């Protein structure tokens, strides 16, 4: 006893365990997960609609960070929406002072040393929030990145977050990256994301799509939904 | 912009007129000068109007909640002190405030002036304005300590009357107070143009 | 449970107390059901009193010319929360020149209430707002949380056995959109007389009812202008 | 005369033999109410009784 | 800086250092006091004096102003800081409003200090109680004495100290309206009332006046032993 | 276990302010009643020695001239209220030129009923009742270290909080008049109290539009008991 | 950082300042050292053990000069030691501006002194684990003092801190004597710096520093391996 | 170097009646000798019963009557009833010392009814000072109108003149009559004039057009 309590304490074994708490924290929340192509970075959020508690449209976990990044939170929410307003404020930073557009570098830097940032202290605590930051500019490519409640972040091809996690990067590998054009990733996301969370667990979902790349001349946006349809058109004849 | 006030036998006389220009032009002929602050203090008005109104209205304040602490109604030289430290912290920002402090005290009688300077005495007679000068010198004529009520009435009012007439910023009703031990009462309110009927013979 | 005691300790479990327990003071206050259609906004809120000659204890307060919320729990971070509230109205009103829309301003809610939930030695607030009001799309029902997780819903409520409320508007969430607002309201407090015993009125001077509309300003009635609408109401079953 | 769905929502890590604790105090109380028949509210009533804690109310708290 | 709150309600409804630093009242050095209708006398007891060593730097009866007298129990290293703050204060009272220090306003801000001493962030609350009396302006004498809640509490006489119970026992026994119908019998009844305070040999026993328009009078060895002289003959007159 | 000053119950709620409403159950007792008349107000001073002056005790002072006060519980507690309120119905009247309505004062103390913390120490310890004459008529209330503020018609306090509400229930009616309620409180103030009902225990205390101000004065007490 | 601010260090039951005797304990678990005052200039000796061949010891110093007549070396902690020694540097040169003067070392440890007892009893930190010997040549006589984690400090002819601090001291109460010269003073200092070492003594081990009056000069391991050849 | 007030102009014109209060103002917002626009009203509706006229220097007239316009809401808020007309004389009273050291360039001219279905007009100054006054006239023709009110409503220097109270019809030629005859001599005196008649029954608003240079 006494040493998972504080977050600046080590344990005698040589990890910290509200770091560690703040890792399964986010094990608790449903997957949402993301991919890049060649020319775009696909995401992909399922929902959770029991019975009728939330208008179509609320507190959707895809925010819009700058004109050409985005998030797609998962874990605990509200904190994932105060880092949603920081990150916003430092792309305002970077967007007044030195003129261009930021890069998906110095972003995932100047967020991810906040979320080390509280994690040195015992005035706070760790954040419970994990996130996916796409992008695309012409000078640039296409770029993901992924960062942890402890800090770490680095550069996937495609991610995974939520209860759902390993199921839902096994199948990731089957795709391709390189030859793809996004337009075909989208369905190719929506078909597991109906494949993965079986319906025995919740009874019904609801899905979010938000995509980012060449397509989209550099402005990241929802998709609309609607719109060509793709996803259950391919789901309902994905069961087989 | 007329004030007087001296203190005799029964209590304290304060007059003033109504008269409040802006450069040459007159503003209103009805400006109520002397300004109530307690039913037992009068405070009156001289040079800038917003100050005094403002500054007397913020000593109303501190004395109001003396009140409600000490169970006791304030001394008219507390009152006085502590305008002239309200005053005193803007020395050198240009307020124009000629205020005297009237009331009845445990001591009797009171009356004290305070300049915006930090002027701070007690006296017998004052007069306070442009047109003081005019009023000091019939003022100082006809007064000694033992008047009665009618005699102070119209002393107080043949002062503002010269002061009228012989000043030009000064002009309009003839404002008179008496304060008394048991709190203050209003005498009346006679138009320069009807005393001009009265005195002139 | 020495990791119950502040508001920085995670559990081993992942579920942070502090905000368990200040859904705890949620649930301990009164019932209040909010409920919107197309074209209107209508939240009803049920008074408690402490006492008979004690007057009964009021929830819906007015916010601006469009926007007002219910409350339960506790009531001094209410006068907290509404003197925020009123001040982040009128900042972009004094500046703007124009009303703000209630989606934006409830992330001020949440970022307000976010950093009481974080650093070392601050309560959350036990709070139970209803928000409604009109941006220029139409109604909105939300509601908050002392987790700061805000909800659009079509119709919620919280307080005291608020789940029967619930499970009231859920088989009529398909006919509560096109109709106005004489049997809206009606709508509305059914799901209040769902709230109580069977045995007790329903009474006429304990219910509060708030309208937000477009040729209609935000307005609360209480207990008189609310005997028009308590007329005409169905006897509940045996 | 039950909806099982109104029961349903309203429990909330509430153990599954609290669940027949919940039958139990409601089948208490139908002896003192004189009436062996139950109602689905009386459901919703035996389950927040046993959860969470008991018997307290919040007061002091504002 | 130092953010810490150290005085807390327990959950049977008191606040503990007030309701408990009370017996650093309880366990200091006595002292009593009466008012008379024309001359206060008030005295400290229970010196446990060394008998060979200084006496004026242990003197616990001091003055705000000329108009006010102190007494005080309890550990007098926490009262010297309020004695002279209530110095600076009642000073100021003499910049401001031009009558002296009236004794219930300072008996108002020693209580209202030491309340908000109770109410602030990091902050031990005092463990004195002590006694304010002054013959004020109009000639009328009257005292309080204070409390750390900070309830200023306004007696006809005193008892606190060790064995507050047993003196203020005493002095219904003493109320009688001949007591006190001469100063003498005034200062003798202190005296004789510290009789059944402890030892009473003539050593512990500081005893002060002041007569409505002097400054306070510290009496010297002399009529006190003259005091133990016509008490001791009276309880002699006793049988 | 001192833990957190500011944390939850396990119900739950403000633990120290729950520990904070048994502080009000040693204090003295009072006694409210709204008039159609006006607001007539009772306390007993309780006496603990005839060594003490009884007169110099204070649990009724007077915060406007039109709104009066009563506190409870820890007494120098109540004054720093007491103070601030009336600094607050001040500066309503030197913004307004109007009197501040006996409503928004206690929201102007109540805002402040919970400022405790370390950051940004302990909630206040009384339990006010406020009464007062504005314009919409006699109005009687009540505040809590809570900052729950709620009108009462009659509230009752303290240690005899409810055999004191319990009997008074059967004794009030909507058309009270003041000299039927002014005795109609010492009876049940003879009722709680463990000293003899007499000159130096209890103090009234009455505000009206007609009838004012009528603050409280002694001898006026002694023909007051002497109806009994 | 956020205003926590609280001493944890207190007092005993018995009345005994806990983390000054444990500050001790790790100041008895540090290197031998030992310095030595004779006639002309103060002679300090340490005791630098590398852990492998593979290390470097012409990286880190241990005889640190403060002035250019100054000297400071400790028995303890490295990253403790470091902290006060830059705070020296920075203290002894405002002395150097206000009263353009080399600064007496009578001084630097009164300060230094000042620095650390004001130190063991400030917001939430452990005290220092450093004792130090502070030695130089001002007016004609040169000095040599140890402070300590209380923030004492002593006046010696010939101490030494850290391991076997007994057997050293009872070495220097008798070979250490009245009066010797500047080379004379480094003999016994490096025998009772071999009092407690390994098997071999080499330039690489010990580390030796003098003051002359004329000023400081810290020793080269030409000179350094010469005199200890000659073991002692 | 850059002066930080610049005079616009306008006239602000009120009449308090027995159960009414008329305030008018020109419409002519003009810097220099330049004309900015011929529509720009300053009668601004604050309460049901109180209308308020801002001159003098334009942007202080705008932040101000904001600032006017927030804590109206602001004390709606608190106390759960509108602002009475002799409040919101204290309140600008002091809003308008708050700045004494930078001060206002403004001249304002509160109208409404009071509590007892009365004229209560009361006038200010930049510094701050207040009177209640039967009629006010502020801005750049205040020597144009005041002595001519003093010969219709004040009744000074005239003698054999029996006195009629002011009646509503009687009112509205007075502001009509002044405003041309006083249009026709100054230069900031311009096109439309803005009417607005305060009564127990609500706000009434009357705009008649005058000589267009």
């Amino acid at each position: 006893t006494g040493y998972d309590l504080s977050a600046s304490t080590f344990s005698p074994d040589g990890r910290v365990f509200q770091v560690e708490y703040a890792m399964k924290a986010v094990e608790n929340s449903s997957t949402a997960i993301g991919i890049r192509c060649k020319d775009g970075v696909v995401f992909g959020v399922e929902k959770l609609v029991l019975s009728k508690l939330y208008e179509e449209g609320s507190n959707k976990r895809l925010f819009n960070v700058d004109r050409h990044v985005g998030m797609a939170v998962a874990g605990l929410l509200a904190d994932a929406r105060s880092l949603a307003d920081i990150a916003r404020e430092e792309a305002s930073n970077f967007r007044s002072n030195f003129g261009y557009n930021i890069p998906l570098k110095h972003l995932a830097d100047r967020v991810a040393m906040y979320v080390h940032a509280y994690t040195l202290y015992s005035a706070v605590r760790p954040f419970g929030c994990s996130f996916m930051l796409g992008s695309y500019s012409v000078n640039d490519g296409a770029q993901l990145y992924m960062i942890d409640p402890s800090g770490v972040s680095y550069g996937y091809w495609g991610c995974a977050i939520g209860k759902a996690r390993q199921a839902a990067k096994t199948e990731i590998e089957k795709l391709q990256m390189k030859e793809m054009t996004c337009r075909d990733i989208v369905k190719e996301v929506a078909k597991i994301i109906y494949i993965v969370h079986d319906e025995v667990k919740d009874k019904a979902f609801e899905l979010e799509l938000s995509w980012v790349g060449e397509l989209t001349n550099g402005r990241h946006e929802i998709v609309p939904k609607d719109i060509r349809e793709e996803a259950e058109k391919y789901a309902k004849e994905s069961l087989k | 912009t007329t004030t007087l006030a001296f203190k005799f036998r029964h209590g304290v006389i304060v007059a003033a007129d109504s008269r409040a220009t802006a450069g040459a032009y007159i503003a209103s002929q009805t400006v109520k000068k002397v300004i109530e602050i307690n039913p037992y203090l009068l405070g009156t008005m001289a040079g800038g109007a917003a100050d005094c109104s403002f500054w007397e209205r913020l000593l109303a304040r501190q004395c109001r909640i003396y009140e409600l602490r000490n169970k006791e109604r304030i001394s008219v030289a507390a009152a006085s002190k502590l305008l002239a430290n309200m005053v005193y912290q803007y020395k050198g920002m240009g307020l124009s405030m000629g205020t005297m402090i009237c009331g009845w005290d445990k001591r009797g009688p009171g009356l004290y002036y305070v300049d915006s300077e930090g002027n701070r005495i007690s006296g017998a007679t004052f007069s306070v304005g442009s047109g003081s000068v005019y009023a000091y010198g019939v003022m100082d004529r006809g007064y000694s300590y033992d008047l009665e009520v009618e005699q102070a009435y119209d002393l107080a009012r043949r002062a503002i009357y010269q002061a009228t007439y012989r000043d030009a910023y000064s002009g309009g009703a003839v404002n008179l107070y008496h304060v008394r031990e048991d709190g203050w009462i209003r005498v009346s309110s006679d138009n320069v143009a009807d005393l001009h009927e009265k005195y002139s013979g | 449970n020495q990791y119950d005691n502040d508001v920085t300790v995670w559990s081993p479990q992942g579920r942070i107390h502090q905000i368990e327990y200040a859904m705890e003071a949620v649930k301990q206050g009164s019932a209040t059901v909010g409920l919107k259609s197309k074209t209107h906004a209508v939240l009803v809120a049920l008074k408690r009193a402490q006492s008979e000659l004690a007057a009964h204890q009021k929830k819906i307060l007015h916010v601006d010319n469009h926007i007002g919320i219910s409350i339960a729990g506790l009531t001094a971070d209410a006068r907290l929360l509404c003197n925020f509230m009123r001040q982040e109205c009128l900042d972009s009103r004094f500046v703007f020149d124009r009303p703000l829309p209630v989606s934006r301003l409830v992330s001020l809610i949440g970022s307000k209430t976010q950093i009481p939930t974080q650093r070392y030695g601050r309560r959350p607030y036990g709070v139970g707002l209803l928000i409604a009001g009109y941006d220029d799309m139409g109604p909105h029902i939300f509601q908050t949380c002392p987790s700061a997780n805000y909800f659009d819903c079509r119709a919620m409520s919280i307080g005291a056995r608020s789940q029967s409320a619930r499970t009231y508007l859920e088989r009529h969430m398909s006919e509560f959109m096109e109709c106005n607002l004489n049997e809206l309201v009606k709508h509305g407090l059914r799901a209040l007389r769902e709230t109580l015993p069977a045995e007790q009125d329903l009474t006429t001077k304990n219910v509060s009812i708030g309208i937000v509309g477009k040729d209609l300003e935000f307005t609360i009635y209480d207990d008189d202008d609310v005997s028009p609408f308590l007329e005409g109401l169905e006897e509940r079953p045996q | 005369d039950v909806n099982y769905e109104e029961l349903a929502r309203c429990t909330d890590d509430f153990n599954g033999a609290q669940c027949k604790a919940v039958c139990v105090e409601a089948g208490m109380i139908a002896l003192r109410r004189g009436a062996t028949e139950l109602t689905h509210e009386d459901y919703m009533e035996g389950i927040l009784e046993v959860q969470a804690k008991k018997k307290a109310n919040l007061q002091y708290y504002a | 800086s130092y953010d810490r709150a150290i005085t807390v309600f327990s959950p049977d409804g008191h606040l503990f250092q007030v309701e408990y630093a009370q017996e650093a009242v309880k366990k200091g050095s006595t002292a009593v006091g009466v008012r008379g209708r024309d001359i206060v006398v008030l005295g400290v007891e229970k010196k446990s004096v060394a008998k060979l060593q200084d006496e004026r730097t242990v003197r616990k009866i001091c003055a705000l102003d000329d108009n006010v007298c102190m007494a005080f129990a309890g550990l007098t290293a926490d009262a010297r800081i309020v004695i002279n703050r209530a110095r600076v204060e009642c000073q100021s009272h003499r910049l401001t409003v031009e009558d002296p220090v009236t004794v219930e306003y300072i008996t108002r801000y020693i209580a209202s200090l030491k309340q908000r001493y109770t109410q602030s962030n990091g902050r031990r609350p005092f463990g004195i109680s002590a006694l304010i009396v002054g013959f004020d302006f109009d000639g009328t004498p009257r005292l309080y004495q204070t409390d750390p809640s900070g309830t200023y509490h306004a007696w006809k006489a005193n008892a606190i100290g060790r064995g507050a119970k047993s003196v203020r026992e005493f002095l219904e026994k003493n109320y009688t309206d001949e007591a006190i119908e001469t100063d003498d019998l005034t200062i003798k009844l202190v005296i004789k009332a510290l009789l059944e305070v402890v030892q009473s040999g003539g050593k512990n026993i500081e005893l002060a006046v002041m007569r409505r328009d002097q400054s306070l009078k510290i009496l010297n060895p002399e009529e006190i032993e003259k005091y133990v002289a016509e008490i001791e003959k009276e309880k002699e007159e006793n049988e | 276990y001192d833990r957190g000053v500011n944390t939850f119950s396990p119900e739950g709620r403000l633990f120290q302010v729950e520990y904070a409403i048994e502080a009000i159950k040693l204090g003295s007792t009072a006694i409210g009643i709204q008039t159609s008349e006006g607001v007539c107000l009772a306390v007993e001073k309780r006496i603990t020695s005839p060594l003490m002056e009884p007169s110099s005790i204070e649990k009724i002072v007077e915060i406007d001239a039109h709104i009066g006060c009563a506190m409870s519980g820890l007494i120098a507690d109540a004054k720093t209220l007491i103070d601030k309120a009336r600094v607050e119905t001040q500066n309503h009247w030197f913004t307004y030129n109007e009197t501040m309505t006996v409503e928004s004062v206690t929201q102007a103390v109540s805002n402040l009923a919970l400022q405790f913390g370390e950051e940004d120490s302990r909630p206040f310890g009384v339990a006010l009742l406020f009464g007062g004459v504005d314009e919409k008529g006699p109005q009687l209330f009540h505040m809590d270290p809570s900052g729950t503020f709620v009108q009462c018609d009659a509230r009752a306090i303290g240690s005899a909080s409810e055999g004191a509400q319990s009997s008074l229930q059967e004794v009030y009616h909507k058309s009270m008049t003041l000299k039927e309620a002014i005795k109609s409180s010492l009876i049940i103030l003879k009722q709680v109290m463990e000293e003899k009902l007499n000159a130096t225990n209890i103090e009234l205390a009455t505000v009206q539009p007609g009838q004012n101000f009528h603050m409280f004065t002694k001898e006026e007490l002694e023909e007051v008991i002497k109806d009994i | 950082e956020r205003g926590y601010s609280f001493s944890l260090t207190t007092f005993s039951p018995s009345g005994k300042l806990v983390q000054i005797e444990y500050a001790l304990a790790a100041v008895a678990g540090g290197a031998p050292s030992v310095g030595i005052k004779a006639a002309n200039g103060v002679v300090l000796a340490t005791e630098k053990k590398q852990k492998s061949i593979l290390y470097d010891e012409r990286s880190v110093h241990k005889v640190e000069p403060i002035t250019k007549h100054i000297g400071l070396v400790y028995s303890g902690m490295g990253p403790d030691y470091r902290v006060l020694v830059h705070r020296a540097r920075k203290l002894a040169q405002q002395y150097y501006l206000v009263y353009q003067e080399p600064i007496p070392t009578a001084q630097l440890v009164q300060r230094v002194a000042s620095v650390m007892q004001e130190y063991t009893q400030s917001g939430g930190v452990r005290p220092f684990g450093v004792s130090l010997l502070i030695c130089g040549w001002n007016e004609g006589r040169p000095y040599l003092f140890q402070s300590d984690p209380s923030g004492a400090y002593f006046a010696w002819k010939a101490t030494a801190m850290g391991k076997n601090y007994v057997n050293g001291k009872t070495f220097l109460e008798k070979r250490y004597n009245e009066d010797l010269e500047l080379e004379d003073a480094i003999h016994t200092a490096i025998l009772t710096l071999k009092e407690s070492f390994e098997g071999q003594m080499t330039e690489d081990n010990i580390e030796v520093g003098i003051c002359n009056e004329a000023g400081f000069r810290r020793l080269t391991p030409t000179e350094v391996k010469d005199y200890l050849a000659a073991i002692a | 170097r850059f002066s930080p007030y610049v005079f616009n102009g306008g006239t602000i014109l009120a009449i308090a009646g027995e159960d009414f209060a008329i305030v008018a103002s020109d419409t002519r917002l003009s810097e220099g000798f330049s004309i900015h626009t011929r529509d720009s009203p300053k009668c601004y509706k604050l309460t049901d019963k109180t209308v308020i006229g801002c001159s003098g220097f334009h942007g202080d007239c705008l932040t101000l009557t904001k600032i006017i316009e927030a804590r109206l809401k602001m004390y709606k808020h608190s106390n759960n009833k509108a602002m009475t007309t002799g409040a919101i004389a204290a309140m600008l009273s002091t809003i308008l010392y708050s700045r004494r050291f930078f001060p206002y360039y403004v001249y304002n001219i509160i109208g409404g009814l009071d509590e007892e279905g009365k004229g209560a007009v009361y006038s200010f100054d930049p510094v701050g000072s207040y009177q209640r006054d039967s009629f006010k006239a502020g801005g750049s023709a205040s020597a144009m109108l005041q002595p001519l009110l003093d010969n219709q409503v004040g009744f000074k220097n005239m003698q054999n003149v029996e006195h009629v109270p002011l009646s509503l019809d009687r009112a509205m030629r007075l502001v009509k009559d002044v405003f041309i005859s006083a249009a026709e001599r100054d230069v900031y005196t311009g096109d439309a004039l803005r009417i607005c008649i305060v009564t127990k029954e609500g706000i009434r608003e009357e705009t008649v057009s005058l000589r267009k240079d």
